[PDB]
């Protein structure tokens, strides 16, 4: 049954292996004859599946790598906390948050870079930060620096503990294979233990520490006069004065009359007027409910006892109209190969990150976060980029599994075979829908441009000539506006202010949130989003499905997952491996994410953000020209790229010069990438031949003969440089513009 | 101890120590002599 | 005069149509 | 060796797929591969998916020679089974294709003629100027 | 806040 | 379970008309006679091609030339007074 | 036959779908192509008249109907020219038809006469006549 | 159809015959080397130009050479 | 397009499209005379270079003429 199984000292810690490189693979271990050897030593460093074949060693290596990664993350967190404690102006920002810019980095005075120490405010000079850490610390209840120092020390200690644990589990006591394959216990502990207890404990902290300190802060008291958090725990009088319910203690909870706790566990919803964030009582209530739900749901699978459920029984016994026998051999597939689990987890994490970004810009969960425009922009863009990258990687790992871990003899699955047997219909229909969507979505813009250039503004697809309104979205907005009165009797207001109707919420003369209207431009942009998403899905799905074999190459599995081509014959067979399909899909993911972030930035700068006056009128940043100027490509090039780049390029001689320097550097790297993307290997090898002759003429030729990069390495270098250049350009442009004008 | 020295003699580690020392020397020279566009010693 | 109103449609549409038809027929002809 | 025939051989168990024959099969040609299996076992089709081969003689139809050869070499490597495939035209002519001498090409056998042998090193070929204004090519000589 | 900034310029 | 034979290759390679129907003509005989009588001149291929090309060219040219200025903005001509160039050019 | 590059699915082979598809003018065999071409042209012209008269450059003036009908007639003429060119380039004069000669049952049937020079010529003539008639009938119905 | 030519530098290691995916090459007895055999390419019309044979050939320069030429249905690898 | 992406992916796409066209009703009465294949390698390189040159030339010509004509000085 379920038990702990370990092996004692599988490997011995010794420096002998460090002396010689490439010990994992024999062909690497032989010795270097050409430079290519070096480039291989890094390519197969983490290819644990190809070093050996036993599952036990792979699992142990995976565990140790996870521990190392956790240690690195803890070290990074400790460094951030120590920087916040030592070189920062947190205490100044605490008293006057609206007129002080956060900053936690100070530049030395070595060469002339001291001009980077801009005057953020509050008697401090330093680089303004846009990580949103200050809002997190304020919402946590931290009001000093000693607490931050203690947190940093604890983080360092935790990093050391994680490193020791990784070493101990790889070199002293290594879990056996049967320990890993016990997924029922893993799921039970991950649901009930990690997600339930953690959120319950955080709810306890929020109820006991964050709520009273934040109440005192919002009441207008000076930060240096607020009582320390432990005084609230020790003294019941202070809590009773702040909340009378605590005077009754824990008696009501055991008596099931929970309404007595309605003082600090509410259901109002909406945004708090003082700070423009969600009510902390609602957040604590939500955390408590989530804890209860997760603790309940973590006791579903049978482990070592009579009660519970079996995953294999659930999968096998499920009979449906469309599936049939269906899920039969999926349990072995998902418990035998690591790559399938990696693919599913990567897809789920990417989707979760994107949803996180959307929900976080929609409803600000931290105090004084909505009015900080740079923080919002940075958080949204960063999280969406991360989600896109993870979603892309999922397909690559699925292709790896399909290539090297799929055999129909020992493990057979009906649904997978049924999907494989009719791939042509899937690909054909996906291709047709992609063509149709792209044709319509881009033809609308081209038609708008052409009718504009000919002096025919009455034949456009616009808000005045021919209208295409998103009626369904408007209906949903109206239903959500009307919901709190009838559909949600408990909720006092709307879940978020984004839905049409309601009132503007502004903090300190700056607009925090107001309803976002939808028109023709939103229709067109959403259809463009759908088109790009569909094309990326088509590329990745084709790469995954046609990995094992194709009509052109009937034996593509033998060649492997990473092979440049098959030869000049058959008319040319370049880029048929699934790796090349991933390399092609990266560009389209980049395109889609760039378009989406551009849309979000322009819409927010045009129709939401701005300034409010004493009289009551609202003046937006760009004057609300998105509704009429974004229906043509000329409008996107002139009113958005040309107009908003003034702050980036005219930042020389000021405290934002680094942004312009990075703006130029990203352009240089993007132009550099085309050198690898466009050319071929033979020319470079033939040039290196003459260079090597010139070297040998002077008796300075090396023993490791130079060799041009392989084809796959060239493509990888090209795509890496391209992505880095584009992302850095967008980063510099966004940050400079939103810091200057926001 | 033999293999520790052998590992510390590998190319990346020796390269990073050498470049760090050179960067420190250049930084200290630039701090001691703030800025200079010509060679005024001779 | 009005020569463009007569000549532009001929060069724009009729002549390219005739050229395309003739060229396709000659290409596919065995 | 005398070429054999494939009169009435049955076929493996399959559920159907979209990677089968096309108009070229009705118009130009197709290929037929025959082998003999000692037990009913599951194998993987070149077109896509998995099928089951019966005991006794088995026959299959394919669209290109590469698919036939790939399936045959998989059978030889994994199941240790001899195989042979022919080419079929719309007119009904059947042409024997795989081992013509009854022996796989990797092993030498007397009675085989030499085709396309140049009795010189690859660097003794003449320059293209020598063969200009004539139909022949330098490597052809 | 002044001391935090001065920590960089101690030398 | 035999799917190959050499006597007749029609069913071997799949030469079927899936949706072919061989029912008699359901059209009214009078309608068919009228349509056959009135569609005779267009049966020939080369004559139809020449007629189509020549008639289309002639009709398009005539419509383009005869059309007045109300339908076509380019046939209306300019109305506003001319304006000078940047540096005083005409 | 599993090894043919096709699948049997509820949509591909259903009694209702097969009955509907076997009655369309383009799928009859014993009928001379002229009548089927006439029917196809009538349907296509009547369908085509609409969008030109509704979304053209002169949709807001009093010249919408005439301009749209003329545009539809031009499209019909161009389609007829394309059909004639394809028929000339594809099928030869004296050669027999290339239609399948047996059905799913395997019972032999007369090959379709559409896949021949004379048959395709009759089909194109019928399509041209039907398209012109449908265009003018739609124009008469819409604006009278 | 492409053109595959075998030169006399061959040593008869049987690698090119195994590497071919279309059964183009074969081996015949010979007397110009130690292994007493050489390669030959009878079924040239089936060659698809994949150049797999040239990849597995140990020699200072390859003893088997493939020159691309007029293309056709078989050499292009069309399944339709 | 032509300067980055290469042949095999497009050849597979054409394979699938050919199957789709052959398997559809009311559209299989029309048959192609030339089998559709993807472009060769040298042809794709030439096409990409031609597109690059045309775009370069047209963009610079437009910018130069418009910018010099706007001010006439
Ligand atoms: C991509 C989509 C797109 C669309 C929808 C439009 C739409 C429009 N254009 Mg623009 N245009 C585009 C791209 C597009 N354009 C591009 C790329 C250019 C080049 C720069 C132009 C340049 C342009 C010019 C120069 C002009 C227009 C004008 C117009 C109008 C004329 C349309 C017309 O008469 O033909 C419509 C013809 C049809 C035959 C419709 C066919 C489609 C049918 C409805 C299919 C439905 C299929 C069916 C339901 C499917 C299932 C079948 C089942 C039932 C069995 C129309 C509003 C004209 C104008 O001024 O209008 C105001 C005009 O002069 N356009
Ligand atoms: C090279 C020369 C050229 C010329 C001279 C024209 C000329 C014209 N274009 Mg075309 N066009 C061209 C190239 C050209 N085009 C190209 C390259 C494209 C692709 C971008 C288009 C795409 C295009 C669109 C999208 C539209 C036009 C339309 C028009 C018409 C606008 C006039 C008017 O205001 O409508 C007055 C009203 C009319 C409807 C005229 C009706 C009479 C027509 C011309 C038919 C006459 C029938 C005749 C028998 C045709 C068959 C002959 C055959 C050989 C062509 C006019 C006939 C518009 C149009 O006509 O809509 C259908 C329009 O919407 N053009
Ligand atoms: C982000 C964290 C990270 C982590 C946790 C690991 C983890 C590991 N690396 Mg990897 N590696 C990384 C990033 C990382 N690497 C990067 C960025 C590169 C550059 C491409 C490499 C390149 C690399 C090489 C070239 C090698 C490893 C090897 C190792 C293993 C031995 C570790 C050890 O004994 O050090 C000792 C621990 C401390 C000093 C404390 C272990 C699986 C070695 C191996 O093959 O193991 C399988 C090896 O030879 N790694
Ligand atoms: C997680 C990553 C991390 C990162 C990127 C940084 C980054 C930085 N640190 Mg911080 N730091 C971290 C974690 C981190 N720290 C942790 C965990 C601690 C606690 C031990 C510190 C304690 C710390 C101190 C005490 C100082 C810095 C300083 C600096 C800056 C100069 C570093 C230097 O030039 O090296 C020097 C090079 C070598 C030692 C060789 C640089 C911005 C310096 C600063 O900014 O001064 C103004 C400085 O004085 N850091
Ligand atoms: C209720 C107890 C429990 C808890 C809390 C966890 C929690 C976790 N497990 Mg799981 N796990 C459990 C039971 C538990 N597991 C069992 C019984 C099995 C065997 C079936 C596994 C199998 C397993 C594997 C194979 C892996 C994990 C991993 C992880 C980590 C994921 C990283 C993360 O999400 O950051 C959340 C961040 C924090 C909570 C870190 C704080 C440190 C925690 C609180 C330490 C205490 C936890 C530990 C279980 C108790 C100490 C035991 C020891 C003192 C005797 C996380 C520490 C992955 C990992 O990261 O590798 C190390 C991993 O690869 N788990
Ligand atoms: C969740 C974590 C995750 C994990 C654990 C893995 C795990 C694995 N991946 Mg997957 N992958 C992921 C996410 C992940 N992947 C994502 C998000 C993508 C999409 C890009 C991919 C796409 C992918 C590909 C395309 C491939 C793999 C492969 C591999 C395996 C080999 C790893 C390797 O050798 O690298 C060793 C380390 C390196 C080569 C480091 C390269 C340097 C990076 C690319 C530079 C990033 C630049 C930096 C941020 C910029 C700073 C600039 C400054 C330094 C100047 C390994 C088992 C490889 C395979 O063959 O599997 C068997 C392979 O071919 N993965
Ligand atoms: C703008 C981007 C770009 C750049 C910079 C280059 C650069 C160069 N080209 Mg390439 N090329 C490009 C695009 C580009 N190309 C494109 C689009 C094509 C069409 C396919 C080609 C095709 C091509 C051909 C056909 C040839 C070249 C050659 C050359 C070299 C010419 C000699 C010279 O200029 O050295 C000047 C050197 C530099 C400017 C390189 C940058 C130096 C870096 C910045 C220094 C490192 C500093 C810093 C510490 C970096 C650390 C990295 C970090 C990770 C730590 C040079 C490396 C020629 C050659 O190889 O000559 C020998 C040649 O044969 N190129
Ligand atoms: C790599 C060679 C190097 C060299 C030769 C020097 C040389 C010098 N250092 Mg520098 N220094 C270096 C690296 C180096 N430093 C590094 C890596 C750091 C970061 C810890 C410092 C930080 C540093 C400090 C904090 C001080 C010096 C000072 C001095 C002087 C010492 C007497 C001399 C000019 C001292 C001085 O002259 O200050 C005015 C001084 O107090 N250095
Ligand atoms: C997303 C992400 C992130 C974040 C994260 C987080 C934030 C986390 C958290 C986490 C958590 C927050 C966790 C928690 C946990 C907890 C636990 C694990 C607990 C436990 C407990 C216990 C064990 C207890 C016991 C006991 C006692 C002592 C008393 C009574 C009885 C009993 C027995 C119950 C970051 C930024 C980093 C980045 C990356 C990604
Ligand atoms: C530029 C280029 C090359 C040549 C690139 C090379 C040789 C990489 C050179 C990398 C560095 C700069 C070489 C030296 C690295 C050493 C570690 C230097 C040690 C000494 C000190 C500087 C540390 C290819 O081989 C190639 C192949 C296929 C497609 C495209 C291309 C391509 O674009
Ligand atoms: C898109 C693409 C294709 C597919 C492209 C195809 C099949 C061409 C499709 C052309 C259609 C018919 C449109 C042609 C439009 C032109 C206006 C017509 C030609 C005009 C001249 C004759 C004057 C490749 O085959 C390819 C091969 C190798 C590297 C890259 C690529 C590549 O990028
Ligand atoms: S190129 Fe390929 S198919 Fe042709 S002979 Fe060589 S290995 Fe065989």
């Amino acid at each position: 049954e379920v038990k702990i199984l370990v092996d004692r000292d599988p490997i011995k810690t010794s420096f002998e292996e460090w002396a010689k490189p490439g010990h994992f693979s024999r062909t690497i271990a032989k010795g270097p004859d050409t430079t290519t050897w070096i480039w291989n030593l890094h390519a197969d460093a983490h290819d644990f599946d190809s070093h050996t074949s036993d599952l036990e060693e792979i699992s142990r290596k995976v565990f140790s790598a996870h521990f190392g990664q956790l240690s690195i993350i803890f070290l990074w967190l400790s460094g951030m906390y120590f920087h916040g404690a030592r070189f920062s102006n947190y205490e100044a920002w605490l008293s006057d948050p609206t007129h002080i810019g956060p900053s936690a980095q100070v530049v030395w005075s070595i060469v002339g870079q001291e001009i980077l120490n801009g005057d953020v405010g509050g008697g401090f000079r330093g680089i303004q930060i846009t990580s949103g850490f200050f809002q997190i610390w304020r919402a946590s209840g931290i009001t000093s620096e000693l607490q931050l120092y203690c947190t940093a020390i604890g983080g360092l200690v935790f990093a050391a503990l994680m490193l020791f644990a990784g070493w101990f589990h790889y070199h002293k006591a290594a879990p056996k294979l049967a320990w890993f394959q016990d997924v029922e216990s893993m799921l039970n502990h991950h649901l009930a233990g990690l997600l339930g207890l953690g959120s319950l404990s955080w709810a306890g902290h929020q109820v006991h520490v964050s709520l009273p300190i934040n109440q005192f802060l919002n009441a207008g008291v000076d930060p240096k006069e607020i009582p320390l958090p432990h005084e609230f725990i020790l003294n019941r009088d202070l809590l009773a004065q702040l909340y009378p319910s605590f005077a009754e203690g824990a008696t009501p909870f055991f008596t099931l009359n929970w309404s007595k706790y309605a003082e600090f566990l509410t259901f109002r919803g909406g945004l708090d007027p003082v700070t423009g964030g969600l009510w902390l009582t609602d957040i604590a209530h939500h955390h408590l409910a989530i804890a209860i739900l997760f603790l309940i749901a973590g006791h579903m699978y049978r482990t070592n006892w009579g009660i519970g459920h079996g995953i294999k029984d659930i999968l096998e016994a499920h009979k449906g109209p469309f599936t049939g026998q269906g899920h039969k051999g999926l349990y072995e597939i998902l418990t035998t190969s690591w790559h399938a689990q990696l693919s599913i987890n990567l897809a789920m994490l990417g989707s979760l990150t994107i949803v996180v970004a959307h929900h976080m810009y929609s409803m600000p969960p931290y105090p004084y976060l909505a009015t900080d425009y740079g923080t919002q922009l940075s958080l949204f863009t960063h999280h969406m980029w991360i989600g896109g990258f993870l979603i892309v990687g999922a397909a690559a790992h699925a292709a790896i599994f399909m290539v090297r871990d799929y055999d129909p003899t020992t493990r057979y699955n009906d649904l997978l075979d049924r999907v494989l047997r009719h791939r042509d219909a899937i690909i054909s229909h996906l291709n047709w829908v992609c063509i149709f969507l792209g044709f319509h979505s881009f033809g609308l813009y081209i038609h708008n441009d052409t009718m504009s250039a000919l002096g025919r503004p009455q034949d456009m697809f616009s808000d005045t000539a021919i209208q295409l309104q998103p009626v369904f979205a408007q209906w949903i907005q109206n239903t959500h506006a009307l919901a709190p009165g009838t559909t949600a009797p408990g909720a006092t207001t709307s879940t978020s202010l984004t839905w049409g109707g309601g009132d503007l919420v502004a903090v300190g003369g700056k607009v925090a949130l107001l309803p976002i209207p939808l028109g023709t431009a939103d229709f067109l942009v959403h259809h463009i989003h759908a088109f790009t998403i569909h094309v990326t899905v088509l590329i990745l799905l084709k790469g995954v499905l046609f990995a094992r074999s194709s009509r052109l190459i009937p034996d593509k599995a033998n060649l492997g997952f990473r092979f440049p081509c098959d030869g000049p014959g058959r008319g040319g067979t370049c880029q048929v491996s699934a790796w090349d399909h991933v390399f092609l899909g990266l560009f389209w993911m980049y395109n889609a994410i760039s378009v989406v972030i551009f849309h979000f930035s322009w819409k927010m700068q045009s129709d939401v953000w701005g300034s409010i006056s004493d009289q009551g009128v609202v003046t937006h940043i760009t004057g609300g020209n998105f509704a009429q100027s974004s229906i043509t490509i000329n409008g996107w090039l002139r009113d958005f790229l040309w107009a908003q780049a003034s702050q980036v390029i005219q930042s020389y001689g000021s405290s934002l010069s680094a942004y312009g320097l990075f703006f130029l550097g990203a352009h240089f790297v993007w132009a550099f990438s085309l050198m690898f993307l466009f050319s071929g290997r033979g020319y470079w090898q033939e040039l290196i031949e003459s260079i090597v002759w010139a070297h040998n003429k002077l008796k300075v030729a090396p023993a490791t003969q130079p060799r041009a990069l392989s084809i796959v390495q060239g493509r990888a270098v090209g795509v890496t440089h391209y992505l880095l250049g584009g992302i850095a350009t967008t980063w510099a442009f966004f940050l400079a513009r939103i810091i200057a004008v926001g | 101890m033999r293999d520790l020295k052998t590992y510390l003699s590998v190319a990346p580690v020796i390269s990073t120590l050498w470049f760090a020392a050179l960067a420190g020397l250049l930084i200290e020279i630039n701090r001691l002599f703030p800025d200079a566009l010509i060679f005024p010693f001779f | 005069n009005n020569l463009p109103s007569i000549f532009v449609p001929l060069v724009g549409l009729v002549f390219p149509a005739i050229a395309m038809a003739s060229l396709f027929l000659h290409i596919q002809k065995n | 060796t005398p070429p054999q025939l494939d009169p009435n051989t049955p076929s493996p168990i399959f559920a159907g797929s979209t990677g089968g024959l096309l108009r070229k099969a009705q118009v130009e040609e197709f290929y037929v591969i025959t082998w003999n299996s000692p037990k009913e076992q599951i194998f993987e089709m070149p077109t896509g998916g998995a099928a089951i081969m019966r005991e006794g003689p088995n026959l299959l139809k394919l669209a290109r020679k590469e698919q036939c050869l790939a399936l045959g070499t998989r059978l030889r490597s994994k199941y240790k089974i001899t195989y042979q495939f022919y080419r079929v035209f719309p007119n009904g002519e059947v042409q024997y294709l795989h081992p013509k001498d009854g022996v796989y090409p990797e092993k030498a056998n007397p009675g085989r003629e030499g085709v396309g042998l140049n009795m010189r090193s690859i660097g003794k070929n003449v320059s293209p100027i020598e063969v200009k204004f004539t139909g022949k090519q330098s490597y052809d000589l | 806040s002044g001391a935090n900034f001065a920590r960089a310029f101690t030398v | 379970s035999v799917y190959f034979d050499l006597e007749d290759l029609g069913n071997t390679t799949g030469q079927w008309d899936v949706y072919g129907s061989d029912a008699p003509s359901p059209y009214n005989p009078l309608q068919s006679k009228f349509f056959e009588t009135f569609a005779a001149p267009f049966t020939k291929r080369g004559l139809l091609l020449k007629f189509l090309i020549l008639g289309g060219g002639s009709l398009l040219t005539y419509v383009s030339a005869t059309s007045t200025g109300e339908v076509l903005p380019i046939k209306r001509g300019p109305q506003e007074p001319p304006k000078l160039g940047p540096r005083g050019k005409l | 036959d599993p090894f043919i590059g096709s699948l049997e699915t509820p949509v591909t082979s259903s009694p209702l779908i097969a009955w509907y598809l076997s009655n369309l003018p383009g799928y009859r065999t014993a009928v001379n192509p002229l009548l089927r071409g006439v029917e196809v042209g009538l349907a296509h012209g009547f369908f085509l008249v609409g969008p030109f008269v509704k979304a053209g450059p002169l949709r807001n003036t009093a010249y919408a109907g005439s301009a749209g009908s003329l545009a539809a007639a031009g499209l019909v003429v161009i389609l007829s020219m394309c059909l004639t060119i394809y028929g000339i380039s594809s099928f030869k004069e004296g050669e027999p038809s290339i239609a399948p000669s047996l059905t799913l049952t395997g019972r032999k049937k007369q090959p379709d006469q559409l896949q021949t020079a004379d048959g395709w010529a009759k089909f194109t003539g019928g399509f041209f006549f039907g398209g012109i008639s449908g265009v003018t009938w739609a124009y008469f119905l819409l604006y009278v | 159809s492409h053109s595959v030519k075998i030169y006399d530098t061959c040593i008869g290691c049987t690698q090119c015959v195994r590497a071919c995916p279309t059964d183009v090459l074969e081996m015949i007895p010979w007397d110009g080397c130690k292994a007493k055999q050489i390669a030959s390419a009878p079924r040239t019309e089936d060659c698809v130009g994949c150049k797999r044979c040239e990849s597995a050939c140990p020699t200072d320069f390859l003893s088997v050479r493939v020159y691309l030429w007029h293309e056709t249905t078989r050499s292009m690898g069309l399944a339709y | 397009m032509f300067l980055i992406s290469w042949r095999g992916y497009w050849q597979e796409l054409i394979e699938t499209l050919a199957w789709a066209h052959e398997r559809t009703p009311l559209a299989n009465l029309i048959r192609w005379r030339d089998k559709p294949v993807a472009l060769s390698i040298v042809q794709a390189r030439l096409v990409g270079l031609a597109h690059f040159s045309v775009g370069y030339i047209f963009t610079y010509a437009a910018f130069l003429i418009a910018s010099t004509s706007g001010k006439f000085g």
